[PDB]
This record gives structure tokens, sequence and C-alpha cells, in this order.
């Protein structure tokens, strides 16, 4: 990007901070955990409870 | 000669047969009403943030 700008000729740069994008450590916030809304369900058939 | 002694009574049990049941205040032998309202489900969050 430019540092600082003048004219078109004289001018400086410097590169973009590094931003490192991935995911979480152990892979958290790829699911939902302590949810009433969105709760996931281990239930077994016939018995159906959760 | 022959004196009645009578039976001291129970007093049914709490948290009985039909008890609802929340543990600080005492229960109830009987039936009971709740509600489900739109006024609450305000100021609790994480269960309507856009609903």
């Amino acid at each position: 990007h430019f540092a600082d700008f003048v004219d078109d000729r004289r001018a400086t740069a410097a590169g973009n901070r590094p931003n490192y994008i991935g995911f979480r450590d152990n892979f958290i916030g790829m699911m939902y955990y302590n949810s009433g809304s969105n709760t996931g369900s281990f239930s077994s058939q016939t018995q159906q409870l959760n | 000669m022959e004196v009645y002694v009578p039976p001291p009574r129970v007093m049914a049990p709490t948290e009985g047969r039909n008890s609802i049941s929340y543990n600080p205040i005492a229960p109830l032998q009987d039936t009971t009403h709740i509600y489900i309202i739109d006024n609450k489900t305000s100021d609790i969050e994480n269960l309507n943030i856009h609903k």
C-alpha cells in the first residue's frame, strides 16, 4: 500500500501487514456447543429421548 | 380396662406421587399452572437474536 503519497512520482511504499487466517486451536467454533437454539442430539431410536 | 389407643395419623408425604417439584420453594401436591408468554423471551439471550 501507500505509506506516504504526494504525487504519482514521489511516494513511498510498504507491504501490507501479515494477516494469517486459519482455523482455531482444536477447531473451536466449528460446532454449536452450549445452545438451546442449535442443540445437537445423540438420541437412541425406539425410545427417541434426547 | 381396654383403653382405646388411637393410631397417630401420618400427614401424607411431601415430594409424593403428584408433586410438581421446584427446589427452594415448597412443592405442590396438586395441579398447577405454567405459562409460555412472549413478554419473557426478553432479557434472555442466545435463544432469539433475530427471531
